[PDB]
RNA sequence: AGGUAUGUCUAACUUCUCUUAUUUACAAACAAAAUCAA
């Protein structure tokens, strides 16, 4: 019998964006012989991490570094009296101390000291979560939210020396926000406020400790009680101009405190106000205080909820006495952010928790102290200052920032085959289209008379060293010339009569141009002449069946018999030909060879029964051959610069490419590497970009495909244009680089540039003073009957108000005559929305409002006035708040918290057509999907998915299979009939599937029967219902398919059939903190038997260096070497619970990076093939599954 | 739902029936007895089918049907008002006391006769608490047959509660 | 020879405490010795 068990492969596509930590340190030295600088920062994201420069005043990608495979939960830089590297502490407990290193030709993260400490998972007792260093990095401090605190007193040596942790232990007392004093080499001191867990009454209070160097321990200092309203503290460097003394700012929520160490200052400054304060107002607070000195002047940027960005500074007040005062100002402010840096430029690096992390360069740096106006003192604790918020930003610049979805909440999947992914801006409120294909500009585009074929670009040989160029197009009966310059493109000899198969420039100054029936060879004369010096014919006649050439050198291939070999003569302008019969011994398919030189050995043979042949250029021998499929349509043979690998890319009819390693010297035909790209006999040309100069090979078919081939990898790719006929490498003087002259297959020339390439990375493009909208998004809809049209809905945070945007095609659309692209509902909030089709010219809309109400709405396009009109209809009061909805045959398919009701059409408002009451687990019904109108799968906050099936004349719903385990489930597809997608609120990705023994009752028994009437079950399941009643209620269960976790919460999966024409059906999900991921069946199964072997390997990789280290050691790098962090593999992805047929892949790829000795290390562990048929397995993902 | 089976061969198997009764309908159970001490069939089943309709079906078409080991196979389908009365005469029959209780009430059996000390006792069923009632209040410290005859519930302490009246109440109903 | 009439003959019924001892096996990759500038 064939096992099911689905085999699903995980791919992190696009990488979590939301940063939670930063550091300050310098790392590495690039680019630079002898260079310290300390302007540079390492930003972290959970398992994902960068690193960043700055230096030009611009952000600038470093390297995007392996994943680490944990749950980074701090991250702070070291400074010890050196290259900074930065002390990361995860779960595992472990403090790992990384120095990021240049190994290699690539940085590469390297680990120095990882401490054990608690156990792996993250805890309350785990000392992680808070986390801080000394500022002159003697000693690191982490810390527990609840339990105990522990400080290592880090020295430096010939190696790195962790000196043994120093505990202190408050067994009620719950830490939160740990902030360190710098200290002038005294003691280290860190602050700390603790509230107590167990207590009859809410107390928060600070608490102070000074660790002592002289009686290693670490000292409660001073323990104030505050308010219970306290949130965080912040370290004031010195006051050692006015009156070892620490002090801190405690930020409050309505007003600020700063505390004296032995309790003698504790000044009260209240926080200012917004003069709008919308609607809903809270007492607010400061999120993130930070500090800076220079010239005598410290002042420290603390940031409310809103956003609102303030500074503190500190006065003698001269007049009584020298004690510090606490003056507040009004910044620029920004968006939440939730970390700020300062370089020793002046250079503001925001960190926003919200979306996008920027820098700035501050010039104003604020209001002078003088000013009573608009400045707070501490001279009355007492007042209040309101102030308008000003968006002309005069006080902070922005230089960069830094694209990143952090809140994803919904999207939709457009244009299925190049992936593209539909998805709001949280912020900034734009349409956010991130895609797999290239990105693709388009620009003077000029219509072309139809019926074109190819294209060629030849350097203008008339005007040597000058801008012309000459583009020459095609047409079966005739062939277009036309001249290029600057801004200006002309139009023209030759042969217009005849169709051209190739044409080239021979060594300096000339063309030849091959056509069916006759040569040419053409060279310049004047300016806008030219004159063939000679012409070639075969003897008797023969239509020329293809020609390939290099700089220098020509072939062409006649009917049958023979091959024509042709040089140009040094020195002078000549073509000779030798005499000779090369046969073939059939009829000669195409020909390639390579045009990058001017002598190209081994030229590269097709035949027209599907086999390739290779020539030696002693001088000619067929040394390999090739049956492959079906007959050859193009080929193109390029030698790529760098590592001077020559592959002969042979494109196949019926759309099959294919990809061959060439040696140089033997001509052998190795390493095929092959690829399935739409319906239609592919075309093949070569161009040569940077992003180092580089070279691809763009594939015209239904779809266009750059072949492509980064350092030791390749990925052939989709374009962003839909289809592109001919396609040859372009400059202009307007500035050009990646640009190209192409034609699209309507037969219109048209320019365009090729900008981001989809690397292991990226795999994305993103297409998109200070930025905020006040409309937060909502969710996100498309329309079933039109392919993709979609329908955009936000929020406002305020007044209760919703908006509308809908766009298909290019770009929105406008609503109605007006200028304004979207729709503004006043009074309308939106808590879950859907769009539905009762009749099939008709489309309605469907909002859900907190009010407890169901709206409806109408559609309209006003097509070549084309706009949409929205439309209230009707109005429907709804008991329950409505979290999911989706489309029914005919109906609205709603839940509501406890039931599940199905909403006809009626007219004045919408009708109950049936309700089916939930089974008592159900509280609340998160997420629901459909599979073809028969089924359903139900979502619960607590409880998980549970099966109905719709019962027509029975007019209800009946549950026929219940969940094993509790699983909190956010969003819930569809792979098949008998099988469920979910994810977690906690960030598990699962599977499940109903039992055979289900299976075979739903498909050999009507519905009908099994609410009521006659179904006979085994006498298990029976006996199943009277043991276990609150379990098997349901009378079956799903046994765990597959299982995953990864560490974000996915907001939507979406099951796409093809994935770039891809034959394995992939599911693609979107997670809420951003990532798009891949699980990828895999057919047969030495595929998962390869994959699960590597897996293995790269999973204890770092322990085998480990004890690899340790054997020579015992003849003569830590255990964490190469997964850089404790984490195992299966206990980090296992976590939640344990993964069970699904594969990792994205720890598979951490391979590729790894060097030649370490991967040749770990490899001889199988029997099985070398390391690269290893790499050839794992790069083949993404090329052909996707 | 559930059918005893009888007059069976202990050879007859578990397998043995229910290949047996699947024949006739869906067999939900089977409780085919097995004795310890002997350790043998005792020569009778019960078959639990998933209804009652194809469990009378099954009585219907299968009793007197099937012939094993010779022998036949069978199928077969698987609280009231009480007053003692004391000092009767000798020449109070039975019938007598049915027909002076029918008046009375409807008696869902016969009176019970038995002497104590002597003593001519007996205790009339009644399906009814309130007509039990009557018989008492006309014939309590009554003379039949020129004999004083006492009439009260009888003991289960004695007939005649609280719960006794709500829950017969129910029974009737 | 045919037809009619008459007569006679013949055929056709379920859902093995405590106590104090003795006897005997068993478990725990349980531990095995010496030397001592340990």
């Amino acid at each position: 019998a064939k096992d099911d068990e689905l085999y699903l492969y995980h791919l992190t596509l696009k990488k979590q964006t939301n940063f939670v930590h930063s550091c300050i340190g310098h790392f590495v030295d690039l680019e630079a012989g002898s260079k310290r600088e300390q302007s540079q920062l390492c930003v972290a994201t959970e398992t994902h991490l960068e690193l960043y420069d700055t230096a030009d005043g611009e952000l600038k990608l470093i390297a995007k570094f392996q994943n680490l495979f944990a749950t980074i939960t701090s991250m702070k830089s070291l400074d010890l009296p050196w290259p900074t590297f930065l002390a990361l502490t995860s779960d595992s407990g472990n403090l790992s101390i990384v120095q990021i290193i240049m190994h290699a030709g690539a940085l590469r993260l390297k680990t120095l000291v990882n401490q054990p400490l608690t156990r792996t998972t993250l805890r309350r007792v785990s000392p992680i979560s808070y986390m801080e260093i000394d500022p002159n990095g003697r000693c690191i401090i982490l810390s527990s939210v609840e339990q105990n605190k522990l400080c290592f007193l880090v020295d430096y040596a010939q190696k790195l020396r962790i000196s043994s942790p120093l505990e202190i232990i408050r067994p009620h007392m719950v830490t939160l926000d740990m902030a360190v004093v710098d200290v002038n080499f005294n003691n280290p001191c860190f602050v700390t406020l603790e509230i107590d867990n167990a207590a009859t009454q809410l107390s928060v209070h600070l608490i102070f400790y000074v660790l002592e160097l002289g009686l290693n321990h670490i000292v409660k200092k001073a323990d104030y009680l505050v308010n219970p309203s306290a949130n965080f503290v912040l370290s004031l460097p010195d006051l050692s101009r006015y009156n070892f003394n620490p002090f801190v700012v405690i930020g409050f929520e309505n007003h600020i405190l700063v505390k004296d160490m032995n309790g003698f200052f504790s000044l009260k400054v209240e926080i200012p106000k917004r003069s709008i304060t919308n609607s809903r107002h809270k007492n607010v607070t400061i999120i993130s205080g930070i500090v800076q000195k220079l010239k005598n002047d410290f002042f420290v940027l603390l940031q409310s909820n809103h956003g609102d960005l303030f500074k503190l500074t500190v006065s003698p007040d001269t007049n009584d006495r020298n004690r510090p005062l606490v003056q507040l100002s009004y910044f620029d402010t920004i968006q939440n952010s939730h970390q700020l840096h300062i370089f020793k430029n002046g250079y503001l690096f925001a960190l926003s928790e919200m979306n996008n992390n920027f820098l700035f360069q501050f010039e104003k740096l604020g209001v002078e102290k003088n000013d009573f106006s608009n400045v707070l003192t501490s001279k009355d604790p007492n007042k209040s200052l309101v102030f308008e918020p000003s968006i002309k930003l005069q006080n902070l610049s922005i230089l960069s920032q830094q694209l990143n979805l952090n809140p994803s909440i919904k999207s939709q999947i457009v244009s299925d085959s190049p992936l593209s992914i539909a998805t709001k801006h949280f912020t900034n409120n734009k349409i956010i289209t991130l895609t797999n294909a290239v990105n693709y500009s388009n620009l003077i585009s000029t219509s072309l008379p139809p019926n074109a074929t190819k294209l060629w670009l030849i350097p203008d040989p008339a005007t040597t060293g000058d801008n012309n160029t000459l583009l020459f197009i095609t047409f079966p009966k005739k062939t277009m010339i036309l001249q290029i310059d600057n801004e200006s493109m002309e139009e023209l000899f030759k042969l217009s009569q005849d169709t051209t198969i190739h044409t080239c420039l021979m060594g300096s100054h000339s063309i030849i141009q091959v056509c069916t029936a006759e040569l040419r060879h053409i060279v310049p004369t004047g300016k806008s002449r030219y004159s063939n010096k000679l012409t070639w014919v075969p003897p008797a006649g023969i239509r020329i069946v293809c020609a390939t050439s290099s700089k220098t050198q020509l072939i062409i291939s006649l009917s049958n018999y023979e091959l024509v070999y042709f040089k140009i003569d040094v020195s002078s302008d000549s073509l000779i030909e030798l005499t000779t019969h090369p046969e073939l011994d059939t009829m000669p398919s195409k020909v390639a060879i390579v045009q990058d030189t001017q002598h190209a050995d081994l030229l590269a043979i097709a035949d027209n029964e599907g086999m390739i042949k290779i020539m030696s250029l002693d001088f000619l021998t067929v040394i390999s051959l090739q049956l492959v499929s079906e007959k050859i349509s193009d080929m193109i043979m390029v030698r790529d610069s760098s590592i001077g690998q020559l592959n002969l890319h042979v494109g196949l009819e019926n759309g099959v490419y294919m990809k061959f390693h060439i040696g140089d010297v033997d001509g052998s035909f190795t390493d095929i590497k092959r690829r399935f790209l739409g319906l239609k006999p592919v075309s093949l040309s070569y161009l040569r970009e940077i992003s180092k100069w580089m070279s691809c090979v763009v594939c015209h078919s239904s779809s266009t495909w750059v072949s492509y081939t980064w350092k030791n990898v390749w990925t052939i790719r989709q374009l962003k244009d839909q289809n592109m006929l001919s396609c040859s490498k372009f400059v202009n003087a307007d500035v050009a680089i990646n640009g190209v002259c192409s034609i699209s297959s309507s037969g219109r020339l048209n320019i365009g540039r090729v900008s981001n390439f989809p690397t292991l990375d990226n795999w994305f493009h993103v297409h998109e003073m200070l930025q905020i909208s006040t409309f937060r998004p909502r969710t996100i809809l498309s329309f079933p009957n039109n392919p993709k049209s979609i329908l955009f809905i936000d929020n406002h945070s305020g007044k209760k108000q919703c908006r509308i945007s809908l766009q298909i095609d290019g770009e929105c659309l406008k609503f109605g005559s007006s200028d304004h692209l979207y729709k503004i509902l006043d009074d309308i909030d939106c808590v879950s929305a859907a769009i539905i089709d009762f009749t099939r010219q008709a489309d309605h809309l469907i909002i859900c409002a907190g009010d407890k109400r169901l709206l409806t709405y109408k559609i309209l396009v006003n097509k070549d006035k084309l706009s949409f009109d929205i439309e209230l209809l009707h109005q429907t009061e709804i008991i329950s708040p409505i979290h999911a909805m989706l489309k029914f045959k005919n109906f609205l398919l709603t839940a509501m918290g406890s039931t599940i009701v199905l909403y006809g059409l009626g007219k004045k408002q919408l009708l109950r057509r049936s309700v089916t009451q939930t089974p008592v687990s159900i509280t609340k019904i998160v997420s629901m999907h459909q599979w073809n109108y028969e089924r359903l799968a139900v979502g619960d906050i607590h409880e998980s998915v549970t099966l109905f099936i719709w019962d027509p004349a029975g007019n209800v719903f009946i549950p026929y299979v219940d969940d094993s385990v509790k699983r909190h489930v956010t969003v819930l597809k569809f792979l098949d009939e008998a099988t469920v997608i979910g994810a977690d609120r906690y960030g598990n990705a699962w599977t499940l599937r109903s039992p055979p023994e289900c299976e075979k009752i739903m498909s050999n028994h009507d519905p009908s029967e099994l609410s009521n009437g006659a179904i006979k079950y085994p006498l298990d399941v029976i006996t199943l219902q009277q043991k276990l009643p609150n379990t098997y209620d349901c009378k079956f269960k799903f046994q765990l398919l597959n299982h995953f976790f990864v560490n974000d919460i996915i907001t939507d999966f979406h099951i796409l059939d093809s994935l770039s024409n891809s034959d394995r059906p992939g599911c693609i999900y979107m997670g809420l903190q951003g990532t798009v991921g891949c699980f990828i069946p895999l057919l047969s199964k030495g595929n998962v038997f390869m994959m699960g072997n590597i897996e293995n390997i790269m999973a204890e990789a770092d322990d085998t260096f480990y004890l690899d280290y340790e054997s020579r050691k015992k003849n003569n790098i830590c255990e964490g070497s190469c997964s850089i962090l404790g984490r195992d593999h299966q206990e980090y992805r296992s976590y939640y619970a344990p993964v069970r047929k699904v594969i990792d892949g994205d720890l598979c790829e951490n391979f590729l990076r790894l060097s030649l000795n370490e991967q040749e290390f770990l490899a001889k562990n199988l029997k099985s093939v070398q390391v690269e048929d290893i790499i050839q397995t794992i790069n083949e993902v993404r090329t052909n599954y996707m | 739902n559930t059918v005893y089976v009888g007059n069976i061969d202990p050879r007859i198997t578990k397998e043995q029936l229910y290949e047996l009764f699947i024949q006739i309908n869906p067999v939900l159970r089977i409780k085919y007895p097995k004795d310890k001490v002997l350790q043998a069939y005792q020569g009778y089943a019960f078959i639990e089918f998933y209804n009652q309709g194809d469990a009378q079906y099954a009585i219907k078409i299968m009793n007197n049907t099937v012939r094993l080991y010779d022998r036949l196979i069978k199928v077969r389908q698987v609280p009231i008002a009480k007053l003692f009365i004391k000092n009767l005469a000798d020449s109070i029959d039975s019938d007598q006391l049915v027909k002076i209780f029918n008046k009375f009430g409807k008696l869902i059996r016969e009176p019970e006769i038995f002497y104590l000390s002597k003593l001519k006792c007996a205790y009339v069923y009644f399906e009814d608490f309130e007509k039990a009632d009557l018989a008492i209040k006309s014939l309590n410290n009554q003379l039949v047959a020129n004999n004083r005859i006492t009439v009260d519930y009888a003991f289960k302490n004695g007939k005649g509660n609280a719960k006794y009246g709500d829950d017969v109440d129910r029974l009737l109903n």
